[PDB]
């Protein structure tokens, strides 16, 4: 799940660099992948919360 | 009495058996060891409401 | 006088605000944005939790011209 987190850090930006009414909408969608490794991080115990915030970083 | 104890519920399913699986070996341990994991599950009980994931703490 | 007094009143604040130091600065989603893409781009540079405050506050700083554009109709 790191590449979830990790391009759900970028398509965010590129998302952003769309602009257009789906700026938003591709930023949303770019954001769908932190919680698959953040249930992960849950699953897995303690924090998600913190885990996927520094990852895509 | 576990096993003439007709077991109700699925968790205290297992304590039947695993209480016969730690019998089956030995026969000690045994009466226990269906305490023994709620004794676990008591311990566990409020961590896993508090903050915890038990996964932390049960491994 | 609801309407000319507030008028002349806040004409005479920013007024003021500028005749002392006379900023020329741009609203309307043009500052709204900019900050923000500036901000949500630059909200990913703390690995701080807050990360995640960084991102959603900069659209917030987006969220007042949001607002003017159905006022505006668009």
């Amino acid at each position: 799940g790191a590449p979830e987190i990790e391009l759900a850090l970028r398509l965010t930006e590129y998302s952003r660099t769309l602009s257009g009414m789906e700026s938003y909408c591709v930023r949303a969608f770019a954001d769908a992948m932190e919680v698959i490794p953040s249930t992960l991080a849950e699953n897995a115990g303690l924090n998600p919360i913190s885990t996927v915030t520094e990852l895509r970083n | 009495i576990l096993k003439l104890l007709e077991v109700e519920h699925p968790a205290a399913k297992v304590l039947c058996e695993l209480a016969d699986l730690q019998d089956k070996e030995v026969g000690d341990g045994t009466t226990s060891v269906v305490i023994i994991a709620a004794e676990l599950l008591k311990n566990a009980d409020e961590l896993v409401k508090q903050k915890i994931h038990p996964t932390s703490v049960i491994s | 006088i609801e309407e000319a007094k507030r008028s002349l009143h806040d004409a005479l604040c920013v007024i003021r605000n500028l005749i002392r130091d006379n900023r020329v600065v741009y609203g309307g989603g043009a500052a709204e944005i900019s900050c923000a893409l500036a901000v949500s781009q630059e909200a990913d540079k703390c690995p701080t939790l807050e990360q995640y405050a960084m991102r959603a506050f900069a659209d917030a700083l987006e969220v007042i011209p949001m607002a003017l554009s159905e006022n505006s109709g668009m």
